[PDB]
Formats: structure tokens, C-alpha cells, sequence
């Protein structure tokens, strides 16, 4: 008689933590920021259209020079682009056609990729050849690789759909840390502007808060109804906003440890693919399966806009780190610069 | 035959000027020595009024006849056309003209589409697809066809409807400068029949081609469907036109006298169309099988589809074997005022119901303004 | 002004480059199937190609077949990366805690998928041999309604095997074109087939197959289909 | 031929009307 | 042996339930406070003039 | 939190009957496809039945279809296994399964890889 307590001391901790998050809660997002100026009728354009991919585009990243970006299609292909010239500066072939994310290294020296491999691979872009050559093959994984994000040129953290995530050693090769605790496969990965901690959305309806140094699971924050496809950081790190198969948005804040904010509309059915914020933390850009990005005023949480150009299911978004621009890639093998 | 007409005439006033009661005077028509002379061989039916007679007498001094109005010679009886050849020929005048106007309504209607179609599919999601690359290289040709086609006819209308009331105004009537307008639009014109009918033979071409192949067709061959479409007119209109500038060089080049020079246009339609027919049969014996396949288990309304797919008919251009069921030559008679006016009726509106089935009630096209619709109206 | 004239004159340069690169291998993106290989359990799947990846070519026609590896069972997320396959290999043991209705519901949950709606199917049912031995030994209690079954007329007699088997096996077979039809038609197709762990000539069912899909799809653009 | 031959009838049908004017305007008014 | 996973989840619940927590009403305004810090230096909100831009 | 709890179950003679219910928190439930799940000892995960989100498309296993009933009511927001006839082939563990997506009719829930949103599930024994 072991598995009844069991189950039963949890829901003891369980509901005191919802007692708690319940006593801490005051006063909604909603009536604080109630009587502020809306941001109003948000029109973007699309500057430039990047093409020159075979099939549809998995993911994309910014670097952090804001003019380079890298783009992952499952034809096998992985080209680097100057956004400003639209002018594709690599196009690199990977082994695997089932390349399922994509990552750009802060220095700009190195590209990653991953997906249905269960492979993390690593590209050097400044070798003294010349040509661009794979330099690192990070296995150890059991499910497909849904996300990588690089803290230096040194380590990596890949979430999998083996219901993990591990920090890696490219100079060895070697699982520095795994962390564990999530139910489904964990789909998506937001590093903290400081790089210590992490945020990963599973499956499981739930995001977990993870600190790198120690390997342990810090938070748990719960209150999507079905799998979380997209997660990210809000920009001072105290926040997070997750977008999920149940067609809504929500925004958590660690100290607080309860959901904040939630965006939503009734003519809103198809689930969020991607989720980021903008340089001051004000909008909310959610691509859907409806083939448009929505724009969202994160405060107030009224749809400020919206990005209609794509063909098809929105897989990829990102905003550049000086946010002159936000990046949108779809399963119509099209990219687009909006401004 | 206009200008040999002109020549005798010529021929006629220097001949009695050669040769030269009351006196001897020359008139427009004939001349009499200072009634009892045969009618002018200048007329075009002198051969039916060979042994007829011009009855002008002067008796006394006193003018001619009369001087009635403007000094004629009255007569003119024996040697008049006749009449039944006058009354019918007024009756086929009449029927080109209603012919003239109901395909002049099928071909702005169908320019007005297809430009319609045009702006459609070259606005959309459905760019680079080479299945509409083919249909709007094939919508301009029809546009092309259409134009000059009515631009020729406009031309021949002014150029017949002008009144002659002076000696030198026929002269310049018939000089080349009042004619090299309408003989480039007479090359436009053969040039935009024949490729139409080879842009409709690229649309047979490249889905039987598609068809054929067990995968995708690797690369589009894009390049070669425009050498046919709009290169290969020129091998036969380039050669047209100079035989018709040196052989047949007379008014403006729309009659045909030679048929010999006729069919070195109409080898590349009859070819078209008879390359196209095969493709057609091949192509329905595919829809059949694959609708008699026990994959969906048609009942009873596989008719309905298979005669629904049918809208192939206007794309490869194959309605023209029933309507041409006999050759040009000798093809005259009673099969008039119903043969052709259905064979312009279709030609005409051929370009509508290609914009419309191909189009407008396409699909793909359908599902994509409504997306732009909703697109719009938001704000 | 002129470090910038030989930085735009070498960047179009290596876009232009690698615009070669990229057309010479559309070439060849486009003139290759990509199957997927999918099956719900072991049912012999391993007997049709004979880890994640094999070639083969029939008719100088290039096919490009993905077997699933070290993934999870739970098909819901890594199952839409597969959404432009030419076809789905479906593999069936036919002799089958009741494997045969758990192939059921996945061919239902991949039929009716949001993404896979345009796939066509090639489902194959293999353990024919052993469904013989079955039958004539003793699926009855299994499926309530197979004592309710008439073999279809459009039935192949197939010489060698008593009317029994033949009732039996043409009963799975209907309840897969069950699903099948109930559902979108003319987007996707299922193409059926009784293939059996002696000969791999499954190859060429698998390459006619694709033949049909591709002639569907050409006639289904220009709305003769 | 539906075009090409339409064109060429129409065009001797003007032809042959043209001719017939130029009689009447020999016999009369000019 | 579903004990180590369910001992587990008690154990890891028993981390996240000694937290401290603020309440939420200091947690939503410093996100007010931090967002309308920052709205010049945001391009999407404030749109920068077109010379500098380099995407327009 | 998505919670789904089972209550009833027990021991019951062969050819009884028995119901089964459903109690279920933190989703709309009315925009979901539910489903029942068992697993018999020493086996897998077997479907036995799945009712829509409106109630109108309704299907079982062979092995139990003419013999269970299942339905849904959305205002308690519970699913409901009536049993009827429990022969002692149908002693095992029934579980309350919930399609991982709203408004679709595709369904990825059997896996034994731990599904995340199923219920913990409620012990039917049948024995003489």
C-alpha cells in the first residue's frame, strides 16, 4: 500500500501550491493596466520576400547582428540569409531532410540544427577552408530534436520529444546535464536574457522553469488545455509567454508563479506556432495554422494587428534583437521581413 | 479584281483616244465614230452582254439626246447587269453584315474576359505554375486573334465605305500607302490565328506529357512551349507573306485566289488539330479508366463526370472537326446561313468560355479571391 | 563608396552561385518520391524494404522510403513533418490484444488528420499466410459483425485457398476502405493490397501506385478529376 | 475555317460591290 | 516501478510549494512599468523614419 | 490543469452490470472528443469506445459493442461507461481518455509512453 499515499500526499502538495498562487493573487493584468493608452491599429508591410527554399520552412533564427538569418526547410536544406540584400550568403545541404529546428550562434560563428535524427548538428560558418562544414554531431537524445538555443560557441541546450532536455559540451561532445520531469514531448525552449535560466513547453500542457547550473526543475506552470507548441521570453525575464494547440496565448510571471494574462478570441479556432515579443515587451506576435500572425497587445490583451501574407501554416516567427524587424517563415517555403 | 477593272478601263479611254449627225465626243463609258456599238469590254460581265448594244442617236443638232440632268446617254438597258445576280448578291451582303456584328459581340466579350483572366492569374498565390503559365501565354494569343482580327475588319469597313466623285480619286484609291496599313494588319491577322492554334496545341502538349510520366517533370521546359506557341507561326507566315507580296500582290492581302498559297496556313492548324485529337482521345481513355476504377466505386453517375470533363473541348480546340467536316475547297453551297454561323459563333466566343472554365471557375482561383476577400474587409 | 562597390559585387556573386546549386537540386527534389513507412507494430514491416532511410528505383523513377526509428509511439506531433509524401506505406499483420483494431484507429486518426488530407495511403496486409492458418484452425469474436459478411463479387478467386480465407481477408480489407470512403474522397485515396511475406514484388505495386497518385493529383488541377 | 475563310468571302464580296459603284458612278452623277 | 516516479513528483512538488511568492498585483506592474520604459526604443510601436531603416 | 478522475468500478458477478464515470476539470469539455481506454493484466492499452463532442458519432471495440453504452453530458462535465453483461474477459483497468486537440477528429491516445491527458484510472474485476 504505497501507490494510494502516494497519489494522495501529491494532491496535498498540489492543491496548497494553488492555495497559495490563489492568496497571492490580487488584482488582474487586466485592471492595472485598464485605464493605459492602447497601443491602436498596429500595419505592417512586408519589405522583403525571401525565397529559394525547396519545401516547407521548420524554424528560423535571428543574429544577433540583426541582419543575418538562418532558416531550416525539410527538403535538407539550411541557408543563411542577408536580410537587408536579400542575398543568400550559405546554403548548406544536412544529412537528414527532417530538420525540425534551427539555431544561430550569438557570436555569429556557428549554425545548428536538428530534428527527426535525433541528432544536434553544429556548423562552423568561419572556416579557414572556406566552406562551411559540419564540425560537431551531439548525440544522446531518444526523440527527435524539437529546439536548440547556444549559450556561447561552447554549449547548446536541445529540448527533445523524448520528454527532455539536456545542456550540451560541443568541444567534447558530452551531456553536460539532463533535465527531466516533463510528461510529453517538450516542443519549444526560451533562454533567459542572463543565460541561467530556462523555460521549456511540453506536451504535457505545461512549462517548467529549469536553472542551468544546478539541472533541476525550479517552477511548473500549468493552465493550457492541450500540448504547448511555442514559448518565450519576456524581455527583462521575470515573464513568459506560451502559445498552445487550444488557440489561445498565455503570459506566467515566475515571481508571481501564476498565469498572468491570457489571449484569446472567439473567431480563433487553430493552434499557435510560434510566440515572441518585441524590444520593448509591449507586443506579442503569435503565428497560427489560419496562415496569419496576430499581433497582440501584451498589456491589454486586445489583437492590435495582424500579419496576412503566408499561403500557408505559419511554422517559424522571430523579431529581431534590435526589433527593426520581425521574420516570419511558412509551410510555403517563403520568408518575409515585416516593418 | 478591282484593280483590273481600273486597267480596262484605262486600256478603253486610250483605245477610242487612239482611234480619234453630230460629232465625235468620248464619255466616261464608251465613245461613238462623228447607237449600233457593242458594249465595252472593260465591263466585269461584258461576256453576258457580248452581243448587246448601246443605244445613243443624236438626229438633230440639238444636243445629244436631251441633256436631261448632268448630259448623260440614258440606254444602258441591254447592257445591265441582271437583276437576280444583283438580288442575291444584295441578300449575301446582308448576311455578312448580321454575321459580322454577332461575332464582333463574341469577340468583345471574350477580350473583356480574358483580360479579366488575365489580371487574375497574374496576381495570385499561382505565379510561377507553369499550368497557368501555359493558360496565360494561351489567353494572350486568344486576346491576340481577337484584336486583330477586329482590327482588320474595321479597317476593310473604311476602306470600301468612301465615295469616288473624281478621275484621280480612284487612281490613289488603289495606289500602295492607302493599302500598306491594311496589309500589315492582314499579317497580324494570319499570325494570331496560327498562334492561337499553336498555343492550343502547347496546352495539349504539356498535359499529355504531364500524364505520361510516373513523378514530377524534374524541370518545366518552359522555353520550348514558347518556341512553339509564338516561333513556330513565323515559319509559315514569314513565307506566306512574301509569296503573297511577290504572287498575289493585289488590294489589300485578305482574299484568297490561289489555294495553293492557302494551305501553307493552314498546315499548322490542321496540324494542330489533329495532333490535338489524338491527345484528346488519349486523355479521356485516362478519365475513364480512372473513374472506373473500384477505387470510389462510381454508380451510375460516372457518366455525369466524364461527360462533365468535357470542358477539355475548348482548351485543346477540337470542336473544329465537326463543324470542318468537309475540306474548303468546293465546300459551298446549301450548307450556309446555319454552318457559318455556328463555326463563327464558336470560334468567336472561344475565348470567353476558355477564360471562364479555366479561370473563373476554377477552384483554386475561387478558394483564393475569397481569401482576399476576407483579407480586406478588415478595416 | 568603393568598399562597398566589391562587397555588393561579391555578395550577388555567391547568391548567384548557390541560385545554380539550388535549381540542380530542385531538379531532383522534384523527380523523387518520398514514401513513409509507417506501421503499428511489428506486423512484418521489415519484409517490404527487404533504420530511418532507404533508396530504391524502379523504371529509372527514384524513390525515397523513411522508416521510423527511435521515436516514441506518440505519431501526433512527428506525424506532420510527413504531410508531402507522395503516399504513406501502411503495413497491416492481418492475422491479429486485438493489434487489428489498434491499426484501425490509427489509419482513422491519419486519415482524418488536419495535415494529412492530401496524403494517400497504400495500406498493405501482410501475415496472409498465417490469416489462412487462423481461419481453418478456428477474428469471429474479435469483429461481431463477420458472421454477417458475403465475399464482394469483384473478388480475385486466388487459386490455392479455400473461400474461407478469402471471406476473412476481404473482410479486413473492407473495414480499412470503411474508413476510407466514409471520409474526404478525391484528395487522398487508399490503395489497398494482400501482400504477403514470401515475394518482395511489392515494389512494383508501391511504384504503380505512385504513378496513379501523381496522374490524380495532374488531373484533379486541371478539374478533370 | 471559321476566320480565315469568313474574311477572305467578305472581302470579294466588297471587292465585287466596289466594282458594281464604280459602274454607276461611270454611267452617272460623275 | 511506478513508487520512484510518484516519490519523485512528491519530492519535486515539495521544491516548488517553498517558494516565495509576490503578489500579483506587484508582478503585473512591474511589466506595466518596464513596458512603458522602453516604448521609444521600440521600432514596432514607434516606427523609426525611414533614412533610419534599413529595411525600408 | 487538465484532471480527469474515474469513479466507480469494483468486483461484480459475470452477466452484471456496472457504470463508470468520468469527472473532469481544467478544459472545456464540450469541444473535445472523449474516449475509454482498458488494460487487461499482462496486456496493453486497448480502446474500447469514443463518444463526440456533440454525442452524435459514437463507436466501440468489437468485443464490447451491443453490451456497453457510453455518453457524455456537458453541463457536469463527465463521461459516462454503462456496462452491461460483464463476461470475465472484461476485468481490467478502465481509464478516461481525452483527444489531445479541440475540434478535430483525429485521435493519438492509446500510447502507454504515458499520455498526458488520461485519466488515473478505475479497477473493474469480473470474477465467479
Amino acid at each position: 500500500s504505497e501507490l494510494d499515499q502516494l497519489r494522495q500526499e501529491a494532491e496535498q502538495l498540489k492543491n496548497q501550491i494553488r492555495d497559495a498562487r490563489k492568496a497571492c493573487a490580487d488584482a488582474t493584468l487586466s485592471q492595472i493596466t485598464n485605464n493605459i493608452d492602447p497601443v491602436g491599429r498596429i500595419q505592417m508591410r512586408t519589405r522583403r520576400t525571401l525565397r529559394g527554399h525547396l519545401a516547407k520552412i521548420y524554424a528560423m533564427h535571428w543574429g544577433t547582428d540583426s541582419r543575418l538569418l538562418v532558416s531550416a526547410s525539410q527538403d535538407g536544406k539550411l541557408i543563411i540569409w542577408d536580410s537587408y540584400t536579400t542575398n543568400k550568403v550559405h546554403a548548406i545541404p544536412l544529412r537528414s531532410s527532417w530538420v525540425m529546428t534551427c539555431a544561430y550562434a550569438p557570436s555569429g560563428n556557428y549554425v545548428a540544427c536538428g530534428g527527426l535524427d535525433n541528432i544536434c548538428s553544429i556548423y562552423n560558418l568561419k572556416t579557414r577552408e572556406g566552406n562551411v562544414r559540419v564540425s560537431r554531431e551531439l548525440a544522446g537524445h531518444t526523440g527527435y530534436l524539437s529546439c536548440c538555443r547556444f549559450l556561447d560557441d561552447n554549449q547548446i541546450v536541445t529540448s527533445s520529444g523524448d520528454t527532455t532536455c539536456a545542456l550540451w559540451d560541443i568541444e567534447t561532445g558530452q551531456q553536460t546535464t539532463t533535465f527531466t520531469g516533463h510528461t510529453g514531448d517538450v516542443m519549444s525552449l526560451s533562454l533567459a536574457p542572463d543565460t541561467r535560466l530556462f523555460v521549456s513547453g511540453a506536451c504535457d500542457a505545461s512549462a517548467k522553469l529549469w536553472d542551468v547550473r544546478e539541472g533541476m526543475c525550479r517552477q511548473t506552470f500549468t493552465g493550457h488545455e492541450s500540448d504547448i507548441n511555442a514559448i518565450c521570453f519576456f524581455p527583462n525575464g521575470n515573464a513568459f509567454a506560451t502559445g498552445s494547440d487550444d488557440a489561445t496565448c498565455r503570459l506566467f510571471d515566475l515571481r508571481a508563479d501564476q498565469e498572468l494574462m491570457t489571449y484569446s478570441h472567439d473567431n480563433i479556432i487553430c493552434g499557435i506556432t510560434s510566440v515572441s515579443f518585441s524590444k520593448s515587451g509591449r507586443l506579442l506576435l503569435a503565428g497560427y495554422d489560419d496562415f496569419n500572425c496576430n499581433v497582440w497587445d501584451a498589456l491589454k490583451a486586445d489583437r492590435a494587428g495582424v500579419l496576412a501574407g503566408h499561403d500557408n501554416r505559419v511554422s517559424c516567427l522571430g523579431v529581431t534583437d534590435d526589433g527593426m524587424a520581425v521574420a516570419t517563415g511558412s509551410w510555403d517555403s517563403f520568408l518575409k521581413i515585416w516593418n | 479584281v478591282m484593280d483590273f477593272l481600273f486597267e480596262k478601263w484605262k486600256l478603253y479611254g486610250d483605245q477610242c483616244h487612239h482611234n480619234l449627225v453630230c460629232n465625235r465626243t468620248f464619255d466616261k463609258y464608251s465613245c461613238w465614230p462623228d447607237a449600233n456599238i457593242s458594249c465595252p469590254w472593260y465591263l466585269p460581265w461584258h461576256h453576258k452582254v457580248q452581243h448587246r448594244f448601246v443605244f445613243k442617236r443624236c438626229g438633230p443638232d440639238g444636243q445629244w439626246v436631251r441633256g436631261p440632268r448632268g448630259q448623260p446617254w440614258r440606254d444602258a438597258s441591254q447592257c445591265q447587269m441582271d437583276g437576280e445576280e444583283i438580288e442575291v448578291q444584295k441578300e449575301v451582303a446582308k448576311m455578312y453584315s448580321s454575321f459580322q456584328v454577332m461575332y464582333t459581340v463574341g469577340y468583345s466579350l471574350s477580350l473583356g474576359a480574358l483580360l479579366l483572366a488575365l489580371a487574375i492569374l497574374g496576381g495570385l498565390s499561382k505565379l510561377h505554375c507553369t499550368r497557368n503559365a501555359i493558360h496565360a501565354n494561351l489567353f494572350a494569343s486568344f486576346v491576340l486573334k481577337a484584336s486583330s482580327v477586329l482590327v482588320i475588319d474595321g479597317l476593310l469597313r473604311t476602306r470600301y465605305s468612301q465615295k469616288i466623285g473624281d478621275d484621280l480619286s480612284v487612281s490613289t484609291w488603289l495606289s500602295d500607302g492607302a493599302v500598306a496599313g491594311c496589309r500589315v494588319a492582314a499579317v497580324f491577322m494570319q499570325y494570331g490565328i496560327v498562334a492561337n492554334y499553336c498555343w492550343l496545341l502547347v496546352e495539349g502538349l504539356y498535359l499529355h506529357n504531364l500524364l505520361g510520366l510516373a513523378t514530377l517533370p524534374e524541370r518545366s521546359f518552359f522555353s520550348l512551349y514558347l518556341g512553339i506557341g509564338w516561333g513556330a507561326p513565323m515559319l509559315f507566315v514569314v513565307p506566306w507573306a512574301v509569296v503573297k507580296c511577290l504572287f498575289e500582290n493585289v488590294q489589300c492581302w485578305t482574299s484568297n485566289d490561289n489555294m495553293g498559297f492557302w494551305w501553307i496556313l493552314r498546315f499548322p492548324v490542321f496540324l494542330a488539330i489533329l495532333i490535338n485529337f489524338f491527345i484528346f482521345v488519349r486523355i479521356v481513355q485516362l478519365l475513364v479508366a480512372k473513374l472506373r476504377a473500384r477505387q470510389m466505386h462510381h454508380t451510375d453517375y460516372k457518366f455525369r463526370l466524364a461527360k462533365s470533363t468535357l470542358t477539355l473541348i475548348p482548351l485543346l480546340g477540337v470542336h473544329e472537326v465537326v463543324f470542318a467536316f468537309v475540306t474548303d475547297e468546293h465546300a459551298q453551297g446549301t450548307l450556309r446561313s446555319a454552318k457559318l454561323f455556328f463555326d463563327l459563333f464558336l470560334s468567336s466566343f472561344q475565348g470567353l468560355l476558355v477564360a471562364v472554365l479555366y479561370c473563373f471557375l476554377n477552384k483554386e482561383v475561387q478558394s483564393e479571391l475569397r481569401r482576399r476577400w476576407h483579407r480586406w474587409r478588415l478595416g | 563608396t568603393e568598399d562597398q562597390r566589391n562587397e555588393e559585387k561579391a555578395q550577388r556573386e555567391a547568391n548567384k552561385k548557390i541560385e545554380k546549386q539550388l535549381q540542380k537540386d530542385k531538379q531532383v527534389y522534384r523527380a523523387t518520391h518520398r514514401l513513409l513507412l509507417l506501421g503499428a507494430g511489428e506486423s512484418g514491416k521489415n519484409t517490404i524494404v527487404k533504420i530511418f532511410e532507404t533508396k530504391f528505383q524502379v523504371d529509372k523513377v527514384n524513390f525515397h522510403m523513411f522508416d521510423v526509428g527511435a521515436q516514441r509511439d506518440e505519431r501526433r506531433k512527428w506525424i506532420q513533418c510527413f504531410n508531402d509524401v507522395t503516399a504513406i506505406i501502411f503495413v497491416v499483420a492481418s492475422s491479429s490484444t486485438n493489434r487489428l483494431q489498434a491499426a484501425l484507429k490509427l489509419f482513422d486518426s491519419i486519415w482524418n488528420n488536419k495535415w494529412l488530407r492530401d496524403t494517400s495511403v497504400i495500406l498493405f496486409l501482410n501475415k496472409q499466410d498465417l490469416l489462412a492458418e487462423k481461419v481453418l484452425a478456428g477474428i469471429e469474436d474479435y469483429f461481431p459483425e463477420f458472421a454477417r459478411y458475403t465475399t464482394p463479387e469483384d473478388a480475385t478467386p486466388e487459386p490455392g485457398e479455400d473461400p474461407r480465407v478469402t471471406r476473412a481477408k476481404y473482410f479486413i480489407r473492407d473495414e480499412f476502405l470503411r474508413i476510407s470512403t466514409a471520409s474526404g474522397d478525391g484528395r487522398h485515396y487508399c490503395y489497398p493490397h494482400f501482400t504477403c511475406a514470401v515475394d518482395t514484388e511489392n515494389i512494383r505495386r508501391v511504384f504503380n501506385d505512385c504513378r496513379d497518385i501523381i496522374q490524380r493529383m495532374h488531373l484533379r488541377q486541371y478539374e478533370l478529376l | 475555317y471559321a476566320q480565315g475563310t469568313f474574311t477572305s468571302d467578305y472581302s470579294i464580296l466588297l471587292d465585287k460591290k466596289a466594282q458594281a459603284a464604280f459602274i454607276e458612278y461611270l454611267l452617272e452623277g460623275g | 516501478a511506478s513508487i520512484a516516479q510518484a516519490r519523485k513528483l512528491v519530492e519535486q512538488l515539495k521544491m516548488e510549494a517553498n517558494i516565495d511568492r509576490i503578489k500579483v498585483s506587484k508582478a503585473a506592474a512591474d511589466l506595466m512599468a518596464y513596458c512603458e520604459a522602453h516604448a521609444k526604443e521600440d521600432p514596432l510601436l514607434t516606427p523609426v523614419p525611414a533614412s533610419e531603416n534599413p529595411f525600408r | 490543469q487538465v484532471q480527469l478522475q474515474e469513479s466507480g468500478g469494483g468486483l461484480v458477478q459475470p452477466g452484471g452490470s456496472l457504470r463508470l464515470s468520468c469527472a473532469a476539470s481544467g478544459f472545456t469539455f464540450s469541444n473535445y472528443k472523449m474516449n475509454w481506454v482498458r488494460q487487461a493484466p499482462g496486456k496493453g492499452l486497448e480502446w474500447v469506445s469514443d463518444i463526440s463532442q456533440s454525442g452524435a458519432s459514437i463507436s466501440y471495440t468489437g468485443s464490447v459493442k451491443g453490451r456497453f453504452t457510453i455518453s457524455r453530458d456537458n453541463a457536469k462535465n463527465t463521461l459516462y461507461l454503462q456496462m452491461n453483461s460483464l463476461k470475465p474477459e472484461d476485468t481490467a483497468v478502465y481509464y478516461c481518455a481525452r483527444c489531445p486537440a479541440p475540434f478535430t477528429r483525429d485521435c493519438f491516445d492509446v500510447t502507454s509512453t504515458t499520455y498526458a491527458y488520461r485519466g488515473q484510472g478505475t479497477q473493474v474485476t469480473v470474477s465467479s
